[PDB]
RNA sequence: UACCUGGUUGAUCCUGCCAGUAGCAUAUGCUUGUCUCAAAGAUUAAGCCAUGCAUGUCUAAGUACGCACGGCCGGUACAGUGAAACUGCGAAUGGCUCAUUAAAUCAGUUAUGGUUCCUUUGGUCGCUCGUACUUGGAUAACUGUGGUAAUUCUAGAGCUAAUACAUGCCGACGGGCGCUGACCCCCUUCGCGGGGGGGAUGCGUGCAUUUAUCAGUGGUGACUCUAGAUAACCUCGGGCCGAUCGCACGCCCGGCGGCGACGACCCAUUCGAACGUCUGCCCUAUCAACUUUCGAUGGUAGUCGCCGUGCCUACCAUGGUGACCACGGGUGACGGGGAAUCAGGGUUCGAUUCCGGAGAGGGAGCCUGAGAAACGGCUACCACAUCCAAGGAAGGCAGCAGGCG
RNA sequence: UAACUUCGGGAUAAGGAUUGGCUCUAAGGGCUGGCAGCCGACUUAGAACUGGUGCGGACCAGGGGAAUCCGACUGUUUAAU
């Protein structure tokens, strides 16, 4: 049973675990569910200590900083490729991102590079465009459509003008004959 | 139940549609749309059990899926999308237009037409409505909102729409005299001209209306729906023209049919 | 007179504060060709659940009755008669079931035996879902 | 939990009646707010259909209207002094719709100084009222104001609550779940009914 | 097909029942060549279950630096298939059973002018006057170190993505429109005064939310409806105004370009759902009075709830139902469309494929979600029961088969 | 709150819960000129908080139930067994 942080208690409990929590890794969306987990104290009763070394001594130890071992992966998205090699806002990325290389038995040595995210390319420019261009479309129907309106609406409001005024001349002639 | 349906038996479809018993259990549940279930005609039954063009669900997925179907001037790729009164079917590649059209029974008909009569449609309104700003609105009987209406459109009339911009072209105006096609109840399919207009403060109202043979009937206003002014409709009638012809005047014409063709 | 609540009673629509240098009420005609009582106009009660003065909306169905108790507040029971028809005897059957009724305080001379005509409303209370509309007095009972 | 249902309690002729189901999701009921005054505090409840809800626990300001004058301002409240349901949720400091406040004067005071330029309450004046009410006034304006005058006097019931430096609002918002605590300034033959009632409860 | 016959007497005519008679289910006995349909662990045990299966899902179009395959043309990131994992959606449908349930369910009829509604379709989406040539740091998948007798158990370390999670502007944007208003000008007046203009500065200035006031585009049988005006408010557990993706590939003098995909607030629509209206149900009086400060029936003000409402709280009134059968009890009672028998009337059945309800061993409580009080989801207690190193872990066939009883 | 019953009883049947301190709230009246003023006296109900669950804190203060025998009962009696 995993120590977790916070329990601060001597030997092990029941925890109600959700989403977010350590040591319980949810199923459904939503799923909560009842486990057992050792405090944050340590004590005898228990197998493995984690230790990490914040500090480095004097002296080499030999299991662990004679070897070294890179980093497997690089940057991929566009900014933090420019935060590693301290680049401008103008230079281009593509030249600097670092190249995986590929060298495996029975295959002709090749090179691999990720795809780069959140690029500046002329396919996003021509979409922002697009967006904009609905922009212009979208407020000139408008504007159509009201004057449009605008003067029909004058017309029908027109003969209904003349139709009250026709109907009182005529009970103003009912009234005369 | 705990939520909203999903299937829907074959024995508790529309009985319109003319599904039989023993092909299947179920029966396909027409997708959300712009007609009601119990009113609409899946794209589904339209070309498999009308046209014959497939045989089977797979088939018709084909060809709809290829983009050869249009409804009402847009691409469905829906298998099972509503489609409903004077909706305008139209299959580019055959070169072949339909629009659903009720015969003189309670069923969709097949009824093909010009080019020219598919740019169309006319559209019964149920809303008069004012949008946020003065903005007048109306909403068809097909769920179609459109903006800055002609003032003298009412809550009943009807409006041809052009199908490629989807705005008002000419309206007819619900008053006694004009043509109408009845669409829904025990006398759908059956085409006269309103002879009269009864009001039921809290009803439903019930609107008088007698055929070109002088048979007189009468429905509810819901299932109203002005096809012409006077006696000329704006469309083309499918055969029968709407008149219901009794049982006993039915085989009288069918047999004397079938002795004129031997 | 009015104000016998621990609350202030007004109707929520009239604002009565006006500077200046009678109440004006609302009132409305709920429609069905019902007319609108005089003393709901020119009262001065208020009633939330008043059809005539309340926000009240006459809707479904409009029934009739006879008034057979008074003694709750703003609210009267009366008793609907009618026949059960019983298809072995071909013979009809008297039943009976009485309601719960909102009396509005326009409706001012009610007594016990006169004919009442209810018109279905939102349910007000755990049993009352219509309002009185109009008031014919019974046979006689004039003096 | 909390269940607002009818199939729980006697019928109408009064027999018990016996459940069909159990208790149903959107049959539910959920803890009173119970808004007390103080530092401003709202949780969010979400409700059915995915919407929201605000519920306020604490909350010490809100904007109230002078219907008289068409004034709306925003204003902090001070002390809950009545409320028609219960005498226990005015010994506590609850807000609930429809309960009798105190907001202070001074966002209406500047409003009507400013307005009418006449002093309202006011039994030394500083430099800063002094100059609007005495401001070098061109004569194009001065007789707008003037006109404005024949209008200014309130009514007698206000002008010693302003004084006093508060009013007597109520609350009109249902603040436990808008979560705001709005309402307008009681004036009228309202204000000396609730008036009267203070005054009696005291003794 | 509107039907009868034997039996009380020494014999007769009756009453009257017994027995015959013909169907229709359930079981059982004997018998059984062909062919078409076809019910089938409902009845007693909603008793208990070994084993296996019954819910997953990728398009050109969210995230491929797994050589896991793979093309050469390189070096201007990504050819292209593509497991895995993050993300989105579904898992609330279907299937099974009939224990509960007697104005309850349900049926026909109506209302939501008293409410929610993922998705589909149609509208809206520069209306707002205030780093954008693209912002931030984590985390899976992966490498590597591990624990436990044991699970679809997980810990510490190293990387790296978004249509995951956050932050956030430019443009339209040049001004209008309301308040203030320094000031200025003009007309009349001896003059004050009266009248008419222009006007810097400053504040507000979209839709959605909450409150208050004023007036009365379009509609209803009827609004406290829709729209309009004014004064403000607008939750840090903040509301919308696009930092997303793919195909083509052109036109101008770097700037413009078409067709889609996805996502979003609001309004209609669709599928609904939930509360209500009216009328309708078997037997029982050896069930005649029942309900009420432990809500019973109403009033007022509120709380809660998606909304109406004793739904609940506080203060009040004493109400409400019954011989026209209330209340109580029983049911070998899920309701209905229907089934058998039938002259005309009726009688009996409906666990059973269609509609509606309820339930997942018995109760109770919740998470996520538009939708659940979900059980092929979670948490308790009761009963039963599985593995165990004795420390702990795991369970729900009234789903399909199958097994015991 | 049962058996039983001479229908009066049995009965405080039997069996349960509460009880302090403090701070409040509501209701319950006179005299003078549906209102106003001035006076009061004790009680009952409800609520919040609070104490090492403690409260009829000392004193005062019924154990109960199911049956049998006898005498109906109240009363009296061998002052000193
Ligand atoms: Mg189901
Ligand atoms: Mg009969
Ligand atoms: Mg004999
Ligand atoms: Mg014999
Ligand atoms: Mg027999
Ligand atoms: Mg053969
Ligand atoms: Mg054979
Ligand atoms: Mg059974
Ligand atoms: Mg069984
Ligand atoms: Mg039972
Ligand atoms: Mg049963
Ligand atoms: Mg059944
Ligand atoms: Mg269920
Ligand atoms: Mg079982
Ligand atoms: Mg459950
Ligand atoms: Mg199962
Ligand atoms: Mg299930
Ligand atoms: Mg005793
Ligand atoms: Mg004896
Ligand atoms: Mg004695
Ligand atoms: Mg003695």
């Amino acid at each position: 049973f995993p120590m977790k942080q916070g329990v601060l208690t001597h030997g092990r409990v029941r925890l109600l675990l959700s989403k977010g929590h350590s040591c319980y890794r949810p199923r459904r969306t939503g799923e909560r569910k009842r486990k057992s987990v050792r405090g944050c104290i340590v004590d005898a009763n228990l197998s493995v200590l984690n230790l990490v070394i914040v500090k480095k001594g004097e002296k080499d130890i030999p299991g662990l900083t004679d070897t070294t071992v890179p980093r497997r992966l690089g940057p991929k998205r566009a900014s933090r490729i420019r935060k590693l090699f301290n680049l401008s806002k103008e230079d281009d990325v593509r030249q600097y991102v670092v190249r995986k290389p590929l060298n495996k038995e029975g295959k002709k040595p090749r090179t691999k590079a990720p795809k780069i995210q959140r690029l500046v390319t002329p396919r996003v420019l021509q979409h922002k465009r697009r967006r904009i261009a609905l922009k212009k479309q979208r407020t000139k129907k408008n504007k159509e459509e009201a004057a449009e309106y605008a003067k029909l609406l004058a017309k029908r409001m027109k003969e209904a003008k003349e139709k009250r005024q026709e109907q009182i001349a005529k009970r103003r002639r009912l009234s005369s004959l | 139940a705990r939520g909203p349906k999903k299937h829907l038996k074959r024995v508790a479809a529309p009985k319109h549609w003319m599904l039989d018993k023993l092909t299947g259990v179920f029966a396909p549940r027409p997708s959300t749309g712009p007609h009601k279930l119990r009113e609409c005609l899946p794209l589904i039954i339209f070309l498999r059990n009308r046209l014959k063009y497939a045989l089977t669900g797979d088939e018709v997925k084909k060809i709809c899926m290829q983009r050869f179907i249009k409804i009402d001037g847009k691409v469905r790729t829906d298998i099972t999308y509503p489609a409903g009164f004077m909706d305008v079917i139209s299959i580019d590649k055959t070169g072949e237009n339909f629009r659903l059209i009720y015969d003189t029974k309670g069923r969709f008909a097949v009824h093909r037409i010009t080019p020219e009569e598919a740019k169309y449609k006319l559209c019964k309104v149920r809303k008069i409505f004012v949008g946020t700003k003065g903005i007048p609105h109306l909403v068809t009987h097909d769920a179609r909102t459109i903006r800055y209406p002609d003032p003298l459109i009412k809550v009943n009339d009807t409006i041809q729409i052009d199908l490629e911009t989807g705005k008002i072209t000419d309206f007819i105006k619900f008053d006694t005299g004009n043509l109408c096609m009845v669409t829904g109840g025990a006398n759908l399919g059956r085409i006269g001209v309103i002879t009269n207009r009864e009001r039921h403060p809290g009803s439903f109202d019930v609107v008088h209306v007698k055929d070109a043979n002088g048979n007189s009937f009468a429905t509810r206003l819901s299932n109203i729906f002005v096809i012409g002014k006077g006696n000329k409709p704006w469309i083309s009638l499918p055969r029968g023209k709407g008149i219901r012809l009794t049982i006993a005047e039915e085989r009288d014409k069918r047999l004397a049919a079938k002795q004129s063709s031997g | 007179d009015i104000q016998t609540e621990r609350a202030y009673q007004k109707q929520p629509t009239i604002f009565q504060n006006k500077k200046r240098v009678k109440l004006p009420r609302y009132y409305k005609n709920i429609g069905l060709g019902f007319k609108t009582p005089k003393e709901a106009i020119e009262g001065t009660y208020i009633d939330k659940k008043c059809p005539f003065t309340g926000n009240v909306s006459i809707r479904g169905r409009i029934l009739s009755g006879v008034v057979t108790k008074m003694k709750m507040q703003r609210t009267i029971v009366i008793r609907r008669d009618y026949l059960h028809y019983i298809r072995k005897y071909n013979r009809f059957e008297k039943r009976h079931k009485n309601m719960s009724v909102h009396l509005s305080p326009c409706f001012r001379d009610v007594q016990i035996g006169d004919i009442v005509t209810v018109g279905e409303c939102r349910p007000l209370s755990k049993t009352v879902r219509f309002n009185v509309l109009k008031v014919t007095k019974a046979a006689g009972t004039k003096k | 939990g909390i269940s607002r249902d009818n199939w729980h309690k006697r019928r109408k002729t009064g027999g018990k009646r016996k459940p069909y189901h159990k208790k149903r999701k959107y049959e539910l009921g959920r803890p009173a707010a119970n808004t007390k005054i103080g530092p401003r505090r709202i949780h969010t409840v979400r409700v059915r259909g995915g919407n929201k809800k605000y519920r306020a626990l604490r909350l010490d300001v809100g904007n109230f209207s002078w219907g008289s004058e068409c004034c709306t301002r925003k204003t902090r409240i001070i002390d809950v002094v009545y409320n028609a349901s219960n005498n226990e949720l005015v010994r506590t400091k609850t807000l609930v719709k429809n309960c009798i406040v105190l907001i202070d004067s001074t966002p209406y005071r500047q409003w009507y100084e400013s307005h009418y330029a006449l002093p309202l309450g006011r039994k030394k004046l500083t430099p800063e009222e002094e100059e609007i009410l005495n401001k070098k006034r061109s004569k194009k304006i001065q007789k707008k104001y003037d006109e404005r005058k024949k209008n200014a006097k309130i009514s007698s019931l206000l002008e010693e609550q302003f004084q006093q430096g508060k009013l007597l609002a109520c609350i009109a918002s249902r603040p436990g779940q808008c979560g705001r605590a709005d309402g307008y300034v009681l004036e009228g033959k309202e204000l000396e009914f609730y008036l009267r009632k203070i005054k009696a409860r005291k003794g």
